[PDB]
Order: C-alpha cells, then sequence, then structure tokens
C-alpha cells in the first residue's frame, strides 16, 4: 500500500538513481544482490519500505524505478555496476541515439520512437501497485532527454493515470557543469508544458550543490560523483517520510498541502543540514539548534536566491535522527526572534515540523560524514522566482537574436512554442509577485 | 557511434592518411590493424572511427577517392597502407588539372557512384551513423569539386546525418596554382548550404606558423600536415574517448553553430613543437590559429577547448574563466556562456600536456574576404573561365558563387556588430 | 443535500476526465503538427538537392552540344 514510482529520466536522472537508491538500500539493510536480513516477511508485506520496493519469492527487493535513457551509455553502468541484481532488466530501457541537448528530438523526434515501450514498462510496476499513491520523476533542465522526454512523459503519464499525483527532482542547470549553450531555451520549453503536469517539484541548482561540496566538503573541483551524493541526502530526507514510519513522520502529502497553496505556485526551495566532512565531523556534535540554524543562512540551499528578499508562504522541517520535539521547539523560538522570516499576511506563520528517528547513513569511502541527527527545511518562498529570472534573462538575449532555434525548427518545432513557453514563464515570475504583495 | 571517413584529392588523402597515422597510435594500433595498448579508456570509442573485422582486427571506417591514381597508390605504399580495406580505394583515370567544374559535373560525376556504393556499404554496417567527415582542399579540382559533389550526393542520401569536413583553403604562399582562388569560392559555395561544421584548415596560417614561429625557411607539405594531424586529433579528441561534453558531431554542432550558415571554425594548438596558464594563452593567441585571422578583430560567437593530458581540472576552469573576464569584449554577450571546455587525461605523441582549440569567431570574415580578392581581382576581366565555360558552366554560376561568400561576409559582420539591447 | 453531494463527485469526475481528455487532444496535435513539420523540411532539402541534379544534368548536356 501507498507505493511510489521513481522515473529515471536521462543522463543526471539516472546517476542520481544511482545515488538514491544506493543509498536507500544502506538506509534500509538490503544487500546489492537484494536481500534483506531484516525482513522476515518473504515475498511481500505491509511495510514502509514497501512503498519503494517490491518483493519476489527468492527474497529480492526489487526498486519501484524504472530507469529511461535514448543513448545507452549511462544505463550500461547500472547494468555492469554494483547494485545491478537489484534491478530487473525491463525496468532499464536504452535507446541508440540521444537527443543532442535538444529538446525537439527528445520530446518529438527521438521521444516518439520510445514512449510507448517506458509507459509499457511503467504500467507494469503499477499493476504491482495495491494502491498507487504517485510518480517521482528525475530529470535535467538542460539535457535534450532530461527537457524534451520528460515533458513529453509527464504529459502521457496524466492522459494514463489521470490526476494521480506526479513529483519532480528537477535538475536547474549551473555553468560550472554545464554541457551545452541553449540549455536555457531546454529549461523554458520544459517548465511552459510541464507546469500544468506536476503536483509539486523540487529544483536543484547545480551551482548551489557544487559550492556547498566546494566550501563544506573542501572538494577542490567537485565531480558529478560529489554532487549526486549530497543530492540523493536531500532526496533521502524528502522520501523518508514514505519509506519509514515513526509517530511524528508526516507523509509527503501533508507537507505538499501546506507547500502548494495555488497549482502554479509548486516549487518549494529546499535546504539541508548539516554538509560537514569527516575530518571535521570528529568531535563536532551539531545540536538541533545548529542545524536548524543552518536552514536559514541561504549558503546551504539548493537553489541559489535570497528568502530575506522574499516571502514565505509555507515552511517545513523534516527531521531525521537523534532528535526531540523539546529541542525543535527551542530552536524555532530562538530562530523567530533573531531571523529576517516574514510571512504573506494571507497565510498562517508556524512551522511544519515532522521527525524519523532512524538516522542518516552515508555511501562508504564518501566524502560526507555520518551524523547523529539532520534536518531538511522545504519551503515555499516567492524568492525562487529569482530562479526563474535568471533563467529567463539568459532566454531573453539568444532568442531576441533568433540563436539557435533552427536546431529545433529543423525538428518540426515553431517559433510560436518559444514565445508561448516564454510568457508563460513571465506568467509565472508575474504570480509570484502577486502573491508576495500586501493585501487590500 | 559510427562516424565514416572520406578523403578526396591529393590534399585530402595525405592528410587523411596523416590523420590515421597518429589516431591508430594513440589507439593503439599497428599497421597490422591489431591492438597492442595498455589502456581500455583506448579500445572504449575505438568503434567511432574503426570496424572490428574477425581475429580481432581494428580497420578505418575510410574511403579514399581519387581522379589521379597516383596519389592513391602513394597512400598504399606508406606507412598505414595496409590497415585501410581494399576495396574501399575508388581511384579514377583521367585526373582533375585544377579544374572545380571537372571534379564537380563532368570527369568527377563519372566517379561519384562508385565511391557512394562503399559509402552506402559502410553506413548499412554502422549501428547508428553519427554522420561523415570529409578532408580535402579547395584549391584543387578532384578535393574541391568532387568533395562538395560527395556532400551533396551523401545529403540526398542521409539528410539527417552530420556533414562536418576538414575544408584546406588556398595560399599564395604555399600553392602556385592561379586558379585556386574561382575553386575555392565555388566550393565555400556549396559548403555554405550542405555542411554542419566545415573546419577551415588554411595554408596561409600553416606556412606562417612554419616559417615564423616553427622558425623553418623551407617548409615542406609535410612540415604543414604536421600542424594539420596534430589539430585534427585534438578536435576529434571528444569524439574519440570516453568524455562528458560534446561526444558527438550533433552535440558539437548545436553546440558551436548559433545560424545554419556560419559554421566555419577557426582551429587553434599549443603547444608549437609546461603550466595551464601557458597552454590558455597560447591557445587563444592569434599565432596559434590554422586559419589566418586575428581573432582581436572580430567577436567570438562560440567556442570550444579541449586539454589534454594530466592536470589540474580546478585550474582549468579558474584559467577558462580568467582569460573570458578579462577579454570580454571580443565574447557577444547575447549568447552566454558560449566557451565549453573539456578535459582528456590521455595526451598526444611526445607531448605531456597540449590544448586544442575550435572558434566561432566573426573575424573568419577576413579569410574569405581575402578570397573574394584573388577571385575579382581575375574575374573582373574574366580571365582563365574558358576552362570553366568549356566544360559547361556559365557565368552565372560564378556571379553567385560571389554573391553567396560576400553575404557570409556581411552576416559575419552583421552579428559582430549586435548587440544585447 | 444527498442531490449536491452526488453532483459534487460527479463535477470531480467531470474535472478529471476533461483534464485526460484536453491533454490527450494537445499532445495528439502537437505530435501532428511537428510530424509535418519535419517532413516539409526534409522535402524542401531534397527538392533543393534534385534542383542542383537537373542542373548537374544541364551541364553535362550543354558541353554535349559545344563543338
Ligand atoms: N547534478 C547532476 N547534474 C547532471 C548530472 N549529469 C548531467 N547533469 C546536468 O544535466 C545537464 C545536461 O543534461 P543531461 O541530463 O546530461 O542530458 P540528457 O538528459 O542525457 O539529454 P541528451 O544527452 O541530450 O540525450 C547539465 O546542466 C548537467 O550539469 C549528474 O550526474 N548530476
Ligand atoms: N596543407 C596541405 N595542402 C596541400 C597538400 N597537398 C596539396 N595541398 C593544397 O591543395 C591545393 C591543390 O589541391 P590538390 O589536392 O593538389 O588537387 P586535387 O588532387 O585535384 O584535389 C593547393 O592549394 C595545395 O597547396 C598537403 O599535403 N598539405
Ligand atoms: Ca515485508
Ligand atoms: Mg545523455
Amino acid at each position: 500500500m501507498r507505493e511510489c514510482i521513481s522515473i529515471h529520466v536521462g543522463q543526471a536522472g539516472v546517476q542520481i538513481g544511482n545515488a538514491c537508491w544506493e543509498l536507500y538500500c544502506l538506509e534500509h539493510g538490503i544487500q546489492p544482490d537484494g536481500q534483506m536480513p531484516s525482513d522476515k516477511t518473504i515475498g511481500g508485506g505491509d511495510d514502509s519500505f514497501n512503498t519503494f520496493f517490491s518483493e519476489t519469492g527468492a527474497g529480492k527487493h526489487v526498486p519501484r524505478a524504472v530507469f529511461v535513457d535514448l543513448e545507452p551509455t549511462v544505463i550500461d553502468e547500472v547494468r555492469t555496476g554494483t547494485y545491478r541484481q537489484l534491478f530487473h532488466p525491463e525496468q532499464l530501457i536504452t535507446g541508440k541515439e540521444d537527443a543532442a541537448n535538444n529538446y525537439a528530438r527528445g520530446h518529438y523526434t527521438i521521444g516518439k520512437e520510445i514512449i510507448d515501450l517506458v509507459l509499457d514498462r511503467i504500467r507494469k510496476l503499477a499493476d504491482q501497485c495495491t494502491g498507487l499513491q504517485g510518480f517521482l520523476v528525475f530529470h535535467s533542465f538542460g539535457g535534450g532527454t532530461g527537457s524534451g522526454f520528460t515533458s513529453l512523459l509527464m504529459e502521457r503519464l496524466s492522459v494514463d493515470y489521470g490526476k494521480k499525483s506526479k513529483l519532480e527532482f528537477s535538475i536547474y542547470p549551473a555553468p560550472q557543469v554545464s554541457t551545452a549553450v541553449v540549455e536555457p531555451y531546454n529549461s523554458i520549453l520544459t517548465t511552459h508544458t510541464t507546469l500544468e503536469h506536476s503536483d509539486c517539484a523540487f529544483m536543484v541548482d547545480n551551482e548551489a550543490i557544487y559550492d556547498i561540496c566546494r566550501r563544506n566538503l573542501d572538494i577542490e573541483r567537485p565531480t558529478y560523483t560529489n554532487l549526486n551524493r549530497l543530492i540523493s541526502q536531500i532526496v533521502s530526507s524528502i522520501t523518508a517520510s514514505l519509506r519509514f514510519d515513526g509517530a511524528l513522520n508526516v507523509d509527503l502529502t501533508e507537507f505538499q498541502t501546506n507547500l502548494v497553496p495555488y497549482p502554479r505556485i509548486h516549487f518549494p526551495l529546499a535546504t539541508y543540514a548539516p554538509v560537514i566532512s569527516a575530518e571535521k565531523a570528529y568531535h563536532e556534535q551539531l545540536s538541533v539548534a545548529e542545524i536548524t540554524n543552518a536552514c536559514f543562512e541561504p549558503a546551504n540551499q539548493m537553489v541559489k536566491c535570497d528568502p530575506r528578499h522574499g516571502k514565505y508562504m509555507a515552511c517545513c522541517l523534516l527531521y531525521r535522527g537523534d532528535v526531540v520535539p523539546k529541542d525543535v521547539n527551542a530552536a524555532i523560538a530562538t530562530i523567530k526572534t533573531k531571523r529576517s522570516i516574514q510571512f504573506v499576511d494571507w497565510c498562517p506563520t508556524g512551522f511544519k515540523v515532522g521527525i524519523n528517528y532512524q538516522p542518516p547513513t552515508v555511501v562508504p569511502g564518501g566524502d560526507l560524514a555520518k551524523v547523529q541527527r539532520a534536518v531538511c527545511m522545504l519551503s515555499n518562498t516567492t524568492a525562487i522566482a529569482e530562479a526563474w529570472a535568471r533563467l529567463d534573462h539568459k532566454f531573453d538575449l539568444m532568442y531576441a537574436k533568433r540563436a539557435f532555434v533552427h536546431w529545433y525548427v529543423g525538428e518540426g518545432m515553431e517559433e510560436g512554442e518559444f514565445s508561448e513557453a516564454r510568457e508563460d514563464m513571465a506568467a509565472l515570475e508575474k504570480d509570484y509577485e502577486e502573491v508576495g504583495v500586501d493585501s487590500v | 557511434r559510427e562516424i565514416v571517413h572520406i578523403q578526396a584529392g591529393q590534399c585530402g588523402n595525405q592528410i587523411g592518411a596523416k590523420f590515421w597515422e597518429v589516431i591508430s597510435d594513440e589507439h593503439g594500433i599497428d599497421p597490422t590493424g591489431s591492438y597492442h595498448g595498455d589502456s581500455d579508456l583506448q579500445l572504449e570509442r575505438i568503434n567511432v572511427y574503426y570496424n572490428e573485422a574477425t581475429g580481432n582486427k581494428y580497420v578505418p571506417r575510410a574511403i579514399l577517392v581519387d581522379l589521379e591514381p597516383g596519389t592513391m597508390d602513394s597512400v598504399r605504399s606508406g606507412p598505414f597502407g595496409q590497415i585501410f580495406r581494399p576495396d574501399n580505394f575508388v581511384f579514377g583515370q583521367s585526373g582533375a588539372g585544377n579544374n572545380w567544374a571537372k571534379g564537380h559535373y563532368t570527369e568527377g560525376a563519372e566517379l561519384v557512384d562508385s565511391v557512394l556504393d562503399v559509402v552506402r556499404k559502410e553506413s548499412e554496417s554502422c549501428d547508428c551513423l553519427q554522420g561523415f567527415q570529409l578532408t580535402h582542399s579547395l584549391g584543387g579540382g578532384t578535393g574541391s569539386g568532387m568533395g562538395t559533389l560527395l556532400i551533396s550526393k551523401i545529403r540526398e542520401e542521409y539528410p539527417d546525418r552530420i556533414m562536418n569536413t576538414f575544408s584546406v583553403m588556398p595560399s599564395p604562399k604555399v600553392s602556385d596554382t592561379v586558379v585556386e582562388p574561382y575553386n575555392a569560392t565555388l566550393s565555400v559555395h556549396q559548403l555554405v548550404e550542405n555542411t554542419d561544421e566545415t573546419y577551415c584548415i588554411d595554408n596561409e596560417a600553416l606556412y606562417d606558423i612554419c616559417f615564423r614561429t616553427l622558425k623553418l625557411t623551407t617548409p615542406t607539405y609535410g612540415d604543414l600536415n604536421h600542424l594539420v594531424s596534430a589539430t585534427m586529433s585534438g578536435v576529434t579528441t571528444c569524439l574519440r574517448f570516453p568524455g562528458q561534453l560534446n561526444a558527438d558531431l550533433r552535440k558539437l554542432a548545436v553546440n558551436m553553430v548559433p545560424f545554419p550558415r556560419l559554421h566555419f571554425f577557426m582551429p587553434g594548438f599549443a603547444p608549437l613543437t609546461l603550466t595551464v596558464p601557458e597552454l590558455t594563452q597560447q591557445m587563444f593567441d592569434s599565432k596559434n590559429m590554422m586559419a589566418a585571422c586575428d581573432p582581436r578583430h572580430g567577436r567570438y560567437l562560440t567556442v570550444a577547448a579541449i586539454f589534454r593530458g594530466r592536470m589540474s581540472m580546478k585550474e582549468v576552469d579558474e584559467q577558462m574563466l580568467n582569460v573570458q573576464n578579462k577579454n570580454s569584449s571580443y565574447f557577444v554577450e547575447w549568447i552566454p556562456n558560449n566557451v565549453k571546455t573539456a578535459v582528456c587525461d590521455i595526451p598526444p605523441r611526445g607531448l605531456k600536456m597540449s590544448a586544442t582549440f575550435i572558434g566561432n569567431s566573426t573575424a573568419i570574415q577576413e579569410l574569405f574576404k581575402r578570397i573574394s580578392e584573388q577571385f575579382t581581382a581575375m574575374f573582373r576581366r574574366k580571365a582563365f573561365l574558358h576552362w570553366y565555360t568549356g566544360e559547361g558552366m556559365d557565368e552565372m554560376e560564378f556571379t553567385e558563387a560571389e554573391s553567396n561568400m560576400n553575404d557570409l561576409v556581411s552576416e559575419y559582420q552583421q552579428y559582430q556588430d549586435a548587440t544585447a539591447d | 443535500k444527498r442531490e449536491h453531494e452526488r453532483e459534487v463527485i460527479q463535477k470531480a469526475i467531470e474535472e478529471n476526465n476533461n483534464f485526460i481528455k484536453m491533454a490527450k487532444e494537445k499532445l495528439a496535435q502537437k505530435m501532428e503538427s511537428n510530424k509535418e513539420n519535419r517532413e516539409a523540411h526534409l522535402a524542401a532539402m531534397l527538392e533543393r538537392l534534385q534542383e542542383k541534379d537537373k542542373h548537374a544534368e544541364e551541364v553535362r548536356k550543354n558541353k554535349e552540344l559545344k563543338e
């Protein structure tokens, strides 16, 4: 019961999926072959971890996951890697020819050839679910597959599964680890087309994760493995609500209720702490007060913006590990007096707390330290519109001269779709102003 | 996945032969086609350029074309002659005579079908064809005329595949043939319409690098081709080794080509036979460019840098930013994040580390302006036109080819003078 | 109240079914329009190349009649 099917689209999607499922396996005590000594019920059950894992009669714990990419090399490493026995080969889906950093190729030209096959495999996972809660879709804004094929998928998943929940973990593009000049186009096109079909979307600026890895973990030049392992911890903190069950563990939908005031305004700003190296972790008992304070320091956010110059419409704290409500209430009282936390006048100013007693694991031989308690703050702030503004500005510079547009037009798209998508972003930027501004 | 190489004419077959010399050495493939290498991080993307025949043999996916049989026989007797598959040699009988019309319309059209039969045989064996690369010159007859005919013919059968090309430009310093500005202008006409990404290999730049920098009073073609082979190895490094960035011809085209006609690049290389700042400083310098154009005289639309060898990736990011920030006048403001950078741990032969530069500058107009003068100086008095009008052409084609190349110069100027607001 | 209760749940089903229907028709029209546009571009690309081949035939034939 309460099953969630994760979908991993393109590079970034798959490699974050690699990090996420590895981390979930370590948290639950699932071995690389899929065995789980803790699980006494063989073949199935209705434990909280079964929301993400189906069980076979042989005792294997198979992820409710579908990996998709238009070229094989990234998914080949899943087929070859440490957790190859974890997945059934039908879950790992590949094409030959990739989308070439083109939304048009990913959504139309190449995507149409594989979309029906992907929906067949998702249907086969959906039929195993006694009750299906919804989908978690992992992708990048910048990639051709990540933008194009995801938008096609999100459209088709709305048709086949109706109003059923669809969450996004979206990789917002950053020039430090960028792969293409046309990533602003792919970002604006996918955001436009996906906006109606997504109930909640957690954006992840690579620049923010890259800077956190450099500042906190003291890594000269962070790789994708450094970014993904950090990103997997935030995804784990967000999805720990579904995979475990204590008395204070609040469901993901119950946070959604608070985080999404209007259908279009569904982009929570995520902040996480503590991010700390094992060298430094040694003999620093990071209290509840310190990690909660870190959630309002904007260095630790996943998207680069300034909540101070903005307004909160919701603020949720997802604690995990050695935490009790007494320490949380004391920290929130301390924070309320000292910080800039300005709410909109139409929403209550309380902090929604949830605690999950299972502490956070780390991948052995990782850069990230094992800590006894941790927190992930999810906040619906108007400051996240700054992320759209930076992205829309880069669109405007190129689109004004029609730079790189022929690549999209050559694959069947029209100039109408660009200006139509951009107007929707202008409307969305205006929506974030309207919610923030004080009332009559 | 797969790239199908073609070499056309005397120039195309020589620089092609040197290209296959160098990349076979880098992948650890001897002249018998046998792998004897140390790393696997050589066989991972070997299939981009090579076919796996039985006996663990690696044969180039290469098609050798010439109307002159002499230049093709010299390739078979060279160092890596026997590595090529014998059916892929498509020789003609007549010879070019340094006539674009003979290459494009008459004598080259006689031979074009037999080339396509090998192309179609090679393309049918591919799992997923990226596209094609043609090594050739624009001054001569075969590589200039028949090379552009092959592009048009291959485009007809493969319209959704990439067609890049390595076009060698003529110069009075290197070549002595007087009709080359006609041949080049006629070839550029075709390349503007039918290629996705041209590397402009300028013989004037290669002469000047050999004479001034390398310090050679007597520069042979072997001295020129040493620079070309090093350049060709550099720009194809992301295609040939397992890399993050620009792993295929389409992704490179999507990043480097903001407008369809403006796809004529300015290749660069360093060092010319050592720290990361010095590598970065040298690769952007005007004397290291393989096209005779000063980038200070224009603006970079897009740039691609490939650093090779074991080095600090932190340092590469800083130096590529430091040249960008401190020379921001020479990058267009209206394409943000236009300079992309790739790293590869395997260096080239001999060097500890190197850097290769691919630049879509507006200053490339200087190359096309120089050809336009050498074209127009002759064309104003209808000089040497009986060579072409005898073959069946008319003065419309020359008037059109002149006007189409001058439009290209105006377009490079148009986007140079463009602005944010 | 019972009559209103049935009207509410039916209106909820109407909203879901219209959302599925509108999404299906938007996609079907987009994929069809994109198919038409991409095929039109490849049509014009080959029609250009055939005009080059027709012109190339008028060079072979023109040389034939210059003697
Ligand atoms: N955080 C993170 N970002 C990634 C990773 N891999 C790629 N990206 C980002 O994704 C963007 C490029 O898109 P990709 O996802 O690589 O492309 P794709 O979706 O495979 O699409 P095609 O390659 O065009 O088929 C860039 O902005 C990268 O920074 C990863 O492992 N982690
Ligand atoms: N860089 C370089 N240029 C060459 C070489 N061989 C010929 N060329 C140039 O190519 C032009 C003549 O073309 P060529 O290939 O000889 O005629 P074709 O055989 O009829 O195509 C002249 O401008 C030469 O400078 C070579 O090995 N290297
Ligand atoms: Ca169970
Ligand atoms: Mg990819």
